[PDB]
């Protein structure tokens, strides 16, 4: 199956440097764009870089530039980050994730598992997930909530708006693309409806997997960005 | 003699269709329509020009969506296309580049094509790994594969010049039914819009109407005067047009079981490559070997316009299933989209 | 020949079968094909040209 | 430019698609298609050994030149119906065996192998797809021929034939009734080598005319007949 | 009345120069398939020669019928410059036309493998305007700077250059030994790889006379390019730089003016050769009828 390993992680003194790697196996690593996004044990999921499916184009966040450098080499099915000056915010677990674009493709479908970083001692848009947890129970209707600086609704009638959710000690895993459309392996029950700036995810028959943090991303311009995540609990 | 006996007999059921027929010609369509008002002129511009291919194009297949596009081409390679940004959204190398069909699943899951491997090939879009695959490949057919169609995900029909027509079941690769009864090689598909009946088209200046899940042919159609190249069904799916190398057009009806109308005219000498209906059934278009693709008033039969612009056969046709575009394709390697 | 008479067999069977067919006037098919070319003439695009902002290719 | 970040991305897709297209297109603009054409027992498989249910490709490379050649034998279909798809074929080789002669089709106890052979050496180089483009012609099995033309005489045939029997006349016989079949004389030409199954020499051959065939194609191109 | 019978005359070859090129052109456009490598090649050679034609011949003809320029020096460094460029890049045109035609034969499957690649054919007819440019475009102008200028007794239009033998040489070296040369090798090489193929095809009838006979037509035509090419252009370059190095001495002025136009007839001549018998450019100009 689709497998992403990641390796490299390890405690590092504040200045210094390491280097991640991200191990490709069970898909054509050429054709997908590749991520980086970080967790701090804030858990909350925050973009690190992006590099193009042939390495033409290369993003980085306003926090990393110029001490993160992203690489791929395609032939050994690698994804490299090399970190240098580490911070002590540099902190968190990174994850590898894939991402294939072109019409009605479905990106950030495939996460790895990441590693852990220890390091020892105005534009953006904006999003606002105003409930941070919610207690439920089985059998229930859940409403999650996630709204936007700007609309993320687009000219070519796009709206893009991700949904992913991460069980407790798993990757994050997508459930909604763009708005209103289930991800493969995703049970009906889930369901995405949303206008302009504001989105709702509609969970119906709740079950005890469905618990988990919920995460609202916007995908309209970079840096890409999340809100803080809703819990259930119960 | 049993057999001149019998082939008496035939000849006199024939004379008692033919006589069938003859009975039901109150009227023509020329008379009955003689009273609805013209179209009026067609003109359309070209408003996308799909480039890529570097070999001639043999066929072509909308999506049900009716955004993207199936393209073949001689070079060994389908491409699938976003027709609103032309942006390319697949490139599948096959296995042989002998390739004359191509079909795009309703769903969207899967394309389908061949020609003189005599086999189909059928390819999944849809997939964890990311690139396109072959599913499966079906095989059992003599000659070389002419038509491809898809009824639904599982199920294939085939046209090939071994004579014979095939249902396939893509689960299993097996043949689930075969249609005789042509003696020329088939050239043409066309399903009915409910995938109850289908029309085929061949070399034997007939087509013969034939039920999918009965396995029999209903109807057989005749009158034309050299091979019908291509064939489509009209909207409604009570009627069929047939074009061949003579130059003509032919609108036939199942319920009248007769030819209902012709196109043609005194300075096309070209064969005919390809018919499509629009959404209406109003205009009947087809391609031609004179480089060009000529609109008619399906009911009046006079010409309402003329597409141009290609340098060279045109080889297919296709209308999206909005009524929104018209795209055809050539020999000289281009896909173009009027409207 | 066994093999020419079952031919001849097959095509008398085939046409027993054409002969028997409900088939009906030329004026009614072509009034029923009418019938639906106009009711359907508003909804086509290719027939009654639509305004720019309509038209997925413009 | 308007787009998003993902049609943006959509694009470079694109463009790398159109990028690999045209190195397969350079590829395989630098291949020599050749079409292989006999009937029946032509001695067509002896000449694929020495090059080397649908269409049959055969790949072989010599002297840093990629051939590519099609057999298009056992198709029991209209040949009209699909002949126009190696319109761009770079030369058509034709295999007809010598021993022939006087033999008869298992079909048709009156009709001579040999003369269906010049049928079908006709109907394709006279074709209206094919009007440029040259034809390679085999003559198999000449030592069978050498070993049968002693017995029977080839009035067998050619009753019209008036010269001895002896190999060397008989065969420059029959090779002059092929390239007199060819209507086109002014415009295509026909290459003619006498083989056998012990014969290094026809891949030289096949490769020297192809050669004549690039060159005489790239003259033609540059105005110079 | 001779001058009546001279402007007549020199109205005969602006003419037949503008209407040669501008045919060659129309087919170009009007014929969508005439769009190989050389068919480019082609068409920059019949450019260049048109506007010899168009400007060139009909600025110079008030010089030549009454002795003097009267467009003061803006126009003089106009006229030279332009002058020099066309009728040095129409000599640079032929020697890429005879190359394309010996790659044709020496590489013939990379050669047919690439000839519809219209990039490489851009590159190449742009790199030609360039160097034409910049052999004299440079000299003409950046001299008077250099030493003062002048040397030109009232309004005579004239580089400053040309009474120095060294720089003509030099020059000349590059704009026509050099490539005349280059042209006559290429010719030479196809020539010669023609016969071999076919006498190797008749050594291993009706079509054998017809292949001799369709190569000793060939080798006609390349004989007469070769020939014409050099028999415009070494006259005047001769001529001048031996005016140059007898310092305007020895050589009559009649002599001179004669050998000037010459050249200028190379460009009517030229689309009688080269677009003329290509059998494409053949159909195009037939279509057009
Ligand atoms: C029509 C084309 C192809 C060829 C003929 C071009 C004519 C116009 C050219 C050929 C040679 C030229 C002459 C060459 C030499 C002289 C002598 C000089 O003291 C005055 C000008 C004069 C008399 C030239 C004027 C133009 C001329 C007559
Ligand atoms: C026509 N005759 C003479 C000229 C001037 C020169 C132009 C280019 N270099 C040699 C000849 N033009």
């Amino acid at each position: 199956d689709v497998q992403l390993v990641e390796s490299g992680g390890g405690l590092v003194q504040p200045g210094g440097s390491r280097k991640l790697s991200c191990s490709a196996s069970g898909f054509a690593f050429s054709s997908f764009g590749m991520h980086w996004v970080r967790q701090a044990p804030e858990k909350g999921l925050e973009w690190v870089a992006y590099i193009s499916s042939g390495s033409g184009t290369i993003y980085y966040a306003d926090t990393v530039k110029g001490r993160f450098t992203i690489s791929r080499d395609d032939p050994k099915n690698t994804l490299f980050l090399q970190m240098t000056s580490l911070r002590s915010e540099d902190t968190a677990m990174y994850y590898c994730v894939r991402s294939i674009y072109y019409y009605g493709s479905s990106p950030f479908d495939f996460w790895g598992q990441g590693t852990t970083l220890t390091v020892s001692s105005g534009s953006d848009i904006v999003m606002t997930q105003a409930t941070s947890s919610v207690p439920v129970t089985p059998g229930e209707s859940v409403s999650i909530s996630c709204r936007s600086s700007k609309s993320l609704l687009h000219s070519n009638g796009n709206t893009y708006l991700y949904w992913f959710l991460q069980r407790p000690g798993q990757s994050p895993q997508l459930l909604i693309y763009r708005m209103s459309n289930l991800a493969s392996g995703v049970p009906d029950r889930f369901s995405g409806s949303g206008s302009g700036t504001a989105f709702t995810l509609t969970i119906s028959r709740l079950e005890a997997e469905d618990v988990g943090v919920y995460y609202c991303m916007q995908h309209l311009e970079y840096p890409l960005t999340f809100g803080a995540g809703t819990k259930l609990e119960l | 003699s049993e057999l001149d006996q019998l082939r008496q007999e035939a000849e006199q059921l024939k004379n008692q269709i033919r006589d069938a027929r003859k009975a039901c010609a109150d009227a023509t369509l020329s008379q009955i329509t003689n009273n609805i008002d013209p179209v009026g002129r067609i003109q359309m511009r070209t408003r996308r020009t799909l480039r890529g291919h570097l070999a001639k194009i043999y066929a072509m297949h909308w999506g049900t969506d009716s955004r993207l596009l199936v393209s073949a081409s001689q070079d060994g390679k389908l491409i699938i296309w976003d027709s609103y940004t032309t942006n390319k959204v697949h490139a599948i190398p096959l296995r042989s580049s002998w390739v004359m069909t191509c079909a795009y699943a309703p769903s969207g899951n899967y394309v389908a094509c061949g020609g003189l491997d005599n086999i189909c090939s059928i390819y999944n879009l849809k997939t964890r790994e990311g690139n396109v695959r072959v599913s499966r490949e079906l095989a059992g057919h003599t000659g070389y594969l002419s038509c491809c169609r898809f009824l639904d995900d599982n199920q294939i029909v085939t046209s090939s010049g071994d004579t014979t027509c095939a249902l396939w079941d893509i689960e299993t690769g097996q043949q689930t039914t075969t249609f005789t009864g042509h003696t020329g090689d088939v050239m043409s598909l066309s399903l009915a819009p409910d995938t109850r009946l289908f029309v085929s088209g061949a070399c034997d200046a007939s087509a013969k109407l034939w039920d999918v899940r009965e396995g029999m042919c209903r109807q057989t159609f005749t009158g034309h005067e050299s091979d019908i190249n291509a064939i489509c069904f009209f909207p409604n799916g009570n009627a069929f047009a047939t074009g061949s190398d003579d130059a003509t057009c032919r609108l036939f009806d199942l319920r009248a079981d007769q030819e209902l109308m012709t196109y043609s005219h005194d300075n096309i000498i070209c064969g005919i490559t390809s018919v499509s209906f629009s959404k209406s059934g109003r205009l009947l278009l087809a391609g031609y070997d004179d480089f060009n693709c000529n609109v008619w008033d399906a009911l009046k039969a006079d010409r309402a316009g003329v597409l141009a612009g290609h340098d060279n056969r045109v080889s297919c046709l296709g209308v999206t299933d909005d009524g929104m575009a018209v795209a055809t394709g050539s020999w000289d390697s281009f896909l173009k989209i009027w409207n | 020949n066994t093999a020419s008479i079952a031919q001849a067999r097959k095509l008398v069977e085939q046409l027993k079968m054409e002969a028997n067919i409900d088939r009906i006037k030329v004026s009614k098919a072509a009034a029923d094909l009418m019938a639906y070319c106009e009711a359907h003439a508003k909804e086509d695009p290719l027939l009654t040209p639509v305004p720019a902002s309509e038209n997925p290719f413009r | 430019c308007t787009l998003s970040a993902e049609d943006k991305a959509a694009v470079e897709r694109s463009k790398m698609i159109d990028r690999n297209l045209r190195e397969d297109g350079e590829k395989a603009a630098r291949e020599v298609k050749l079409l292989l054409l006999g009937a029946g027992e032509s001695g067509k498989n002896t000449i694929v050994k020495q090059m080397k249910t649908g269409i049959v490709e055969t790949h072989f490379t010599f002297k840093d030149l990629h051939f590519k050649m099609f057999d298009v034998g056992a198709q029991r279909s209209e040949r009209k119906k699909w002949i126009h798809c190696f319109e761009g074929v770079t030369a058509i080789i034709f295999c007809v065996a010598l021993s022939d002669y006087d033999l008869v089709l298992a079909e048709d106890e009156e009709m001579n192998r040999m003369h269906a052979s010049m049928k079908l050496f006709d109907s394709i180089c006279n074709n209206k797809w094919f009007t440029d483009t040259s034809i390679i012609l085999f003559l198999n099995k000449k030592d069978l021929f050498e070993e049968k033309i002693k017995k029977s005489p080839l009035t067998i045939c050619y009753p019209e034939y008036a010269g001895s029997n002896t190999y060397e006349e008989a065969a420059a016989y029959i090779q002059c009734q092929f390239e007199d079949l060819n209507k086109r004389k002014d415009t295509k030409e026909i290459y003619t080598h006498f083989t056998c199954s012990t014969d290094t020499k026809n891949v030289q051959f096949v490769f020297d005319a192809v050669t004549d065939v690039i060159i005489k194609n790239n003259l033609k191109d540059c105005g110079l007949f | 009345a001779w001058t009546a019978v001279l402007a007549a005359l020199m109205a005969l070859l602006i003419v037949a120069t503008v209407l040669g090129n501008a045919l060659v052109m129309l087919a170009f456009v009007a014929d969508s398939s005439l769009r190989t490598q050389n068919n480019f090649f082609l068409l920059n050679l019949a450019i260049s020669d048109f506007l010899v034609g168009a400007f060139c011949i009909p600025l110079y003809v008030p010089y030549v019928l009454t002795g003097r320029w009267t467009f003061g020096r803006g126009l003089c460094k106009l006229w030279l410059v332009v002058d020099y460029l066309l009728c040095t890049s129409s000599a640079f045109n032929i020697v890429l036309i005879s190359y394309d035609r010996f790659l044709s034969v020496t590489r013939a499957v990379s050669y047919r493998a690439q000839q519809g690649d219209t990039r490489r054919a851009v590159r190449k007819m742009l790199l030609v305007w360039v160097l034409a440019f910049l052999l004299y475009g440079p000299a003409i102008l950046s001299w008077e700077y250099l030493s003062g200028g002048s040397s030109i007794p009232e309004g005579h239009c004239y580089a400053e250059f040309f009474y120095n033998w060294y720089f003509l040489i030099t020059a000349s070296t590059l704009e026509f030994f050099t490539p005349f040369l280059s042209v006559t090798f290429f010719n030479l090489s196809i020539y010669l790889n023609i016969q071999r193929r076919t006498r190797l095809r008749l050594d291993g009838s009706f079509t054998q006379r017809f292949r001799l006979s369709r190569d000793r037509k060939v080798a006609k035509s390349l004989a007469v390019i070769v020939s014409i090419f050099g028999l415009c252009w070494a006259p005047y370059t001769l001529l001048m730089i031996i005016r140059a190095a007898c310092h305007g001495h020895c050589v009559p002025d009649y002599w001179y003016e004669t050998s000037f136009w010459l050249l200028w007839a190379n460009s009517a001549v030229n689309p009688v050769l080269y677009p003329l018998c290509h059998h494409s450019f053949r159909r195009a100009f037939t279509k057009l009828l």
